[PDB]
RNA sequence: GCUAAUCCCCCAUGUGGACCCGCCCCUUGGGGUGUGUCCAAAGGGCUUUGCCCGCUUCCGGAUGGGCCCGCGUCCCAUCAGCUAGUUGGUGGGGUAAUGGCCCACCAAGGCGACGACGGGUAGCCGGUCUGAGAGGAUGGCCGGCCACAGGGGCACUGAGACACGGGCCCCACUCCUACGGGAGGCAGCAGUUAGGAAUCUUCCGCAAUGGGCGCAAGCCUGACGGAGCGACGCCGCUUGGAGGAAGAAGCCCUUCGGGGUGUAAACUCCUGAACCCGGGACGAAACCCCCGACGAGGGGACUGACGGUACCGGGGUAAUAGCGCCGGCCAACUCCGUGCCAGCAGCCGCGGUAAUACGGAGGGCGCGAGCGUUACCCGGAUUCACUGGGCGUAAAGGGCGUGUAGGCGGCCUGGGGCGUCCCAUGUGAAAGACCACGGCUCAACCGUGGGGGAGCGUGGGAUACGCUCAGGCUAGACGG
RNA sequence: CCGAGGGUAGGGCCCGUGACUGGGGCGAAGUCGUAACAAGGUAGCUGUACCGGAAGGUGCGGCUGGA
């Protein structure tokens, strides 16, 4: 299945925080605040003018690791954006951003995307009342994503939810703290996510 | 003779029949003369049984013999309703 | 090792004899009629033609002859006979 | 509809039969150019009233023999022996195409 | 002369490229219909019917852009491109749904239709197709 | 040769009822692809070859047997 | 050519030739080694390249390459060949597959073991 | 020898129907009519001066078929000539029916460079794969058609067969006799064996859908519904999550200062695949019975192979990772070993004692229940070029004329309206592709709806260009 | 009568194989000479003819891709 393994090494290679952990990420304990050069024996040697293939490859790998997705699933979502009408880079981000495990993390039920994945997978999340443990679920406009209340009094969710008391959610979402519930309003515009990714490079990757 | 019967479509453990007028001698999923309605026996959707009442009586009037399950579904659509 | 396909075989044999016997008479009486017509002899020709017409149409109640098989037999027989008579004429009793 | 074609009698030689050479035009499926194709039909002439050079119409019909299933419909033009001459030359050119 | 129309297109092409004021093409009423469109769209100034040693010709009046700056001051052409589509070797016919769009509408296609000689845009407007004569841009 | 096919087959097709027979391939400049066979006694060897010949129509030759000598040179 | 010429004569489809006819035309073929020896390569390489002549089930007899360091094949070894020439050995159009029939895996191999036919070591 | 019937035959009745002849309409044998001849039938249950199922003849319908025709359907021209039932005619035979399908007789015809005949290969289509399209490749599963049932012939019975699990004969093979003769046909489902790189259970159930027979109860149904096995393909899911040192050990590198593996581990917290307990399906309401009338309508009961499965609730454990690669193409580099050896290799090429290219190691890159390899198809290959190529010297102008078929053809008018363009209409099955929505917690998969076109048929229209016909012109061509 | 097929005799095409034979491709460091590339030491090439271990030589005419 999904990757599982050291993730700092991942953010180090891509040369930017991928925020793959939530709490330590915004700390000075992060290897990126700490040692921001790619892993292994050669991270500290001088770079070499990247080939243009590598620049697109590293840009695609960047966007994908952010969301913790397989290349199989990343490739299918990109194919749908392409075959779909409308600007492919944006519909791609939308299609990625419409993911269940992602909307859970983005809402605040979980501190990191890997945790939201486990939150969805362990039964702790409901789409419109019904329990939905599939992490790749396509959340749709006007869907109510909530915490299954037979685990509403759960020490992780309470903590992380209280941490949202105050914090804002994206302009495309809503969140009833202590309702423990949220709405997907519309699918996000490209401007809404401030992603460290030139997604058109991803398009150029897959058109080789 | 000619028949009004169910042709199974759908997938495994997901039967979706078309109610269908065809020659008796074809295999049940083969070429049929006309599709006069459908039928989802698990009622997974609001309208799990459509029948074009006019055509059903036309083939009825012309000699096409409904089975039994098709007769019940046609009846349940008031096709025989005098 | 069995069937009721043996039955169908046995029954088929019975019917084979029945069809054979009927089609034989039909061929024998038609010929006799056409031979009488060729000599004319028209009184006996039309009589045999009528017993041939009879048999032909009795063969086509069942399986020995198709309707259109009897009609073609009857057509050609009534044309051989009549035309042979017409070459010296006089059609006596029943038939035309 | 029974098919109706127009062509020229190219052969008389047969009792109650005329060979009607029939031509058609169409764009090549791949190269688009307009090309001509042609096909000889043996046509039923129950009164041997049709003869060499007769541009005629033939109509699809119940089979009359082997390979004979058009009847001549009506005459359309007479004495077009140029059409016939084209055919025959083509045939005679075949004498030189051997080994 | 195997293709008069082609010959006019090449008579105009060869003359514009040397910046002739005019060029004569032997007369035919079909060519006038084509010239008429080139006039009506401003690819040529116009034409008149002349006598050249007692024979009928069509004097085409050619048009250029302004004299240019720099090395090589030769003006831009108005007729950049004029080329035969349909030809005696391969006639080319299109239905109304297959009328091409020459240079995203910055060019034209001229066609012969049983409703007259038209451009791509009148063809589509009168709902007819026909023989694709040339493209010009 | 290349009755070899009918020989390797005869051997296999008979082993599956002979607990004692053992065979395995070996080559020979003459006469080619054969089999080095273990038997449980001379009379057992006589009976196998009689089966091959009389029930499989095989004409063959019993030889040898020879052993894989290992060699150590200077290396 | 002219359109007319193309109508008269068409274009010819170009038809690919098999580099691997003895397979006929499967992905692999079984066979019995008849000769097992070394062979030398052509310029600019010098080696004692390990090789088998193989009599195939397809009726063909071909020389196949024995990849990897060391091998256990002798005359009368049953073997499986895949497509693939060895460029230094004109005539050698096929590779024996290590770890199938009587061909052992490469001993002590730790890298690329799925080629060379070597199980993951404990 | 006995004997019954819905078995067979004969007589009768003739609504009708068939056949000969005449006449009318109609136009290939379509329809009407007259006379003559000829042709029918069967009984069974019951609650019984009525119902149910049968039955005979006829017309029409519906469905399904046969036959015919236009057009499209691979390679070789180093296959160029082919044809005597051959091509047509007359009359017959045969069939449901046309036909040289068969036959007799007569004529001398038929076909072919627009590729006959011969060879080779091949079931064909909806589709499938690739492709920007055009095109190319393909025809497994599903749907439609065709063909075949050990090899070959044959007919019988029948609405229908020249019949996979019917018959007859011959052959090959295998197997049984008591020695006369006899048995068999898995290209049905399982399954065996052989061949092979390689392809599954001698499973369950007729609960559903569909078929046959029966008034019905019901019976049979290896169709089918399921379950099994195989990562074969696609989709979904897990092997954890958060915290956690300027940072353990081990290992690798090192200018021995240091760097790396690495927040990775440990360890803290908490979540809870597996598993356990309880429940537990949808798919199944008809047939049937009852009221009504056996109808419409009403009411009612029966029935689950899958399966105690899915799924729900409760409890509950930190719980498989691999494979390919790291000279360039191409993403990823160092140490050691080896020393044109052993080995790598898709191409370029690498190895000759300091190898980012061999082998191992550490690190790294890629993908992840997969990853690689071999085979093959389309692409990249405008490298067969219709879209979309070339030929002075790169491959490529015929040695030069003359000319046959063919291709192509200046300027003007009319007729036609074949090509071409337009509009309407029919056909273009279903599945699939596409769009939309909807159902399985998602997706795969499935459902409903929708738009399809080209092509071809019909009808109507147009006439510029190409064509045809008729007629002109003088500029091309030829003549004096 | 026709008729599966069996048989008899004679053709045609294709595949496999064959003593021996022809030339061809290829193969790290064999032998002979040196024909061509620089008037390559006789300008080259060329169609044909004849001759010679081999490249090649020569004749006849041609080409310049030699002056
Ligand atoms: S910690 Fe810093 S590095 Fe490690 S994951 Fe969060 S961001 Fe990426
Ligand atoms: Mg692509
Ligand atoms: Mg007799
Ligand atoms: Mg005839
Ligand atoms: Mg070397
Ligand atoms: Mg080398
Ligand atoms: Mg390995
Ligand atoms: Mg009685
Ligand atoms: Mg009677
Ligand atoms: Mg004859
Ligand atoms: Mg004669
Ligand atoms: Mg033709
Ligand atoms: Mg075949
Ligand atoms: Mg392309
Ligand atoms: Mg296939
Ligand atoms: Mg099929
Ligand atoms: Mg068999
Ligand atoms: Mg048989
Ligand atoms: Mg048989
Ligand atoms: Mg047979
Ligand atoms: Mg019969
Ligand atoms: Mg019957
Ligand atoms: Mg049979
Ligand atoms: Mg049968
Ligand atoms: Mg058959
Ligand atoms: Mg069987
Ligand atoms: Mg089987
Ligand atoms: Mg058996
Ligand atoms: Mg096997
Ligand atoms: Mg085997
Ligand atoms: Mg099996
Ligand atoms: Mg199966
Ligand atoms: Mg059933
Ligand atoms: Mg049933
Ligand atoms: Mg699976
Ligand atoms: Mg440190
Ligand atoms: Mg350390
Ligand atoms: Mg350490
Ligand atoms: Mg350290
Ligand atoms: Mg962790
Ligand atoms: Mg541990
Ligand atoms: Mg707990
Ligand atoms: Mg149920
Ligand atoms: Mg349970
Ligand atoms: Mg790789
Ligand atoms: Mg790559
Ligand atoms: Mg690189
Ligand atoms: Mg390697
Ligand atoms: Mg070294
Ligand atoms: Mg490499
Ligand atoms: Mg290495
Ligand atoms: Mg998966
Ligand atoms: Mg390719
Ligand atoms: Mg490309
Ligand atoms: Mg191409
Ligand atoms: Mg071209
Ligand atoms: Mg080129
Ligand atoms: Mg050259
Ligand atoms: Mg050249
Ligand atoms: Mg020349
Ligand atoms: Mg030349
Ligand atoms: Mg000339
Ligand atoms: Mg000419
Ligand atoms: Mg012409
Ligand atoms: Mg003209
Ligand atoms: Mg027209
Ligand atoms: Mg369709
Ligand atoms: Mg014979
Ligand atoms: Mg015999
Ligand atoms: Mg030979
Ligand atoms: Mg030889
Ligand atoms: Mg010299
Ligand atoms: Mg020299
Ligand atoms: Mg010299
Ligand atoms: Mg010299
Ligand atoms: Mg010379
Ligand atoms: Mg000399
Ligand atoms: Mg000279
Ligand atoms: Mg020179």
């Amino acid at each position: 299945g999904r990757y599982i393994g050291p993730v700092c090494r991942l953010c180090r290679r891509e040369g930017v925080k991928l925020y793959l952990k939530g709490e330590r990420c915004y700390s000075p304990k992060c290897a990126m605040e700490r040692r921001p050069y790619p892993p292994g024996q050669h991270g500290q040697k001088r770079a070499r003018r990247p080939s243009d293939y590598a620049v697109r490859l590293r840009e695609k790998q960047k966007l994908r690791r952010i969301y913790g997705i397989s290349e199989r699933q990343f490739r299918n979502l990109f194919e749908e954006a392409s075959k779909k009408k409308g600007v492919t880079g944006s519909v791609f981000l939308g299609l990625l951003e419409s993911r269940l495990d992602n909307v859970v993390y983005r809402l605040g039920f979980a501190v990191s995307r890997r945790q939201a994945r486990q939150l969805v997978r362990h039964g702790h999340i409901t789409v419109n009342g019904r329990r939905v443990d599939l992490p790749s679920y396509r959340v749709r406009p006007g869907d109510e994503i909530a915490v299954a209340e037979k685990s509403r009094n759960l020490e992780l969710i309470r903590q992380n939810l209280e941490a949202m008391k105050g914090r804002k959610v994206g302009p495309w979402l809503s969140l009833d703290v202590e309702g423990m519930k949220g709405k997907f309003l519309r699918l996000p515009d490209r401007e809404d996510l401030a992603l460290p990714v030139n997604e058109q490079l991803v398009i150029e990757f897959y058109s080789r | 003779m000619v028949k009004i019967r169910l042709a199974r479509f759908g997938s495994k453990h997901n039967p979706h029949y078309r109610i269908v007028v065809t020659d008796a001698r074809r295999k049940r999923d083969g070429k049929y003369i006309e599709k006069i309605g459908y039928y989802d026996p698990r009622k997974t959707t609001p309208d799990w049984l459509k029948v074009d009442v006019e055509r059903a009586r036309y083939w009825l009037s012309v000699g096409a013999q409904p089975t039994d399950t098709a007769r019940r579904l046609l009846r349940q659509a008031g096709v025989f309703r005098q | 090792r069995n069937l009721s396909a043996l039955k169908r075989h046995r029954q088929s044999l019975k019917r084979r004899l029945r069809n054979k016997a009927k089609k034989s008479a039909i061929k024998t009486l038609s010929k006799k009629a056409i031979q009488l017509a060729q000599e004319g002899k028209a009184e006996e020709a039309l009589k045999i033609m009528r017993k041939a017409e009879s048999l032909i149409d009795k063969a086509a109640k069942g399986s020995t002859l198709h309707k259109n098989a009897a009609a073609r037999r009857k057509s050609r027989l009534m044309r051989k006979v009549r035309q042979l008579l017409e070459a010296a004429g006089a059609p006596l009793i029943g038939g035309g | 509809p029974k098919k109706v074609l127009t062509g020229v009698v190219v052969s008389d030689k047969m009792q109650k039969t005329v060979t009607v050479l029939v031509e058609r035009q169409f764009p090549h499926p791949l190269y688009g150019k307009v090309i001509k194709r042609s096909k000889k039909y043996l046509a039923h002439d129950p009164e041997e009233k049709y003869k060499l050079g007769d541009v005629v119409e033939i109509i699809e019909s119940r089979p009359i023999s082997k390979r004979k299933r058009f009847r001549v419909l009506r005459l359309v033009e007479s004495g077009r022996m140029d059409l016939v001459e084209k055919y025959l030359i083509r045939r005679q050119n075949y004498e030189s195409l051997s080994k | 002369l195997t293709d008069p129309i082609a010959d006019m297109l090449t008579r105009i092409r060869n003359a514009t490229r040397v910046y002739k004021e005019s060029t004569d093409v032997p007369a035919s009423r079909f060519k006038e219909e084509i010239l008429r469109i080139l006039a009506r769209e401003g690819f040529i100034k116009g034409y008149e019917r002349v006598d050249v040693d007692g024979k009928p010709y069509l004097r085409v009046y050619l048009k250029y852009g302004p004299r240019r700056q720099g090395p090589d001051p030769r003006p831009e052409q108005v007729i950049h491109h004029i080329r035969r589509i349909s030809k005696p070797g391969r006639r080319v016919y299109v239905g109304v749904k297959e009328i091409p769009r020459v240079r995203r509408g910055l060019g034209i296609a001229i066609l012969s239709t049983s409703k007259g000689v038209l451009t791509d845009r009148e063809a589509r407007k009168l709902g007819v197709g026909g023989e694709l004569i040339c493209e010009v841009w | 040769s290349g009755d070899y096919g009918k020989l390797r087959d005869a051997l296999e097709k008979l082993k599956l009822n002979d607990a004692a027979l053992t065979f395995e391939p070996e080559s020979s400049t003459a006469l080619g692809f054969g089999f080095r066979c273990g038997f449980l006694g001379l009379l057992h060897a006589e009976i196998v070859q009689e089966r091959l010949e009389r029930e499989f129509g095989l004409s063959l030759i019993a030889t040898a047997p020879s052993v894989v000598y290992k060699v150590r040179l200077k290396s | 050519p002219t359109i007319n010429q193309l109508v008269r004569k068409g274009r010819e489809k170009v038809r690919k030739k098999s580099k691997v006819p003895a397979l006929k035309g499967a992905p692999f073929r079984r066979g019995v080694c008849t000769v097992v020896r070394t062979v030398t390569p052509k310029k600019p390489n010098s080696a004692l390249r390990k090789v088998a002549k193989v009599r195939l089930t397809s009726g063909y007899e071909v020389t196949a390459y024995i990849p990897g360091e060391g091998h256990n094949l002798q005359e009368h070894s049953v073997v499986l060949i895949r497509g693939g020439r060895v460029k230094d050995l004109p005539g050698v159009r096929y590779h024996i597959v290590r770890g199938v029939y009587d061909a052992a895996g490469v001993k002590d191999r730790k890298k690329s073991r799925s080629k060379y036919g070597t199980k993951k070591p404990k």
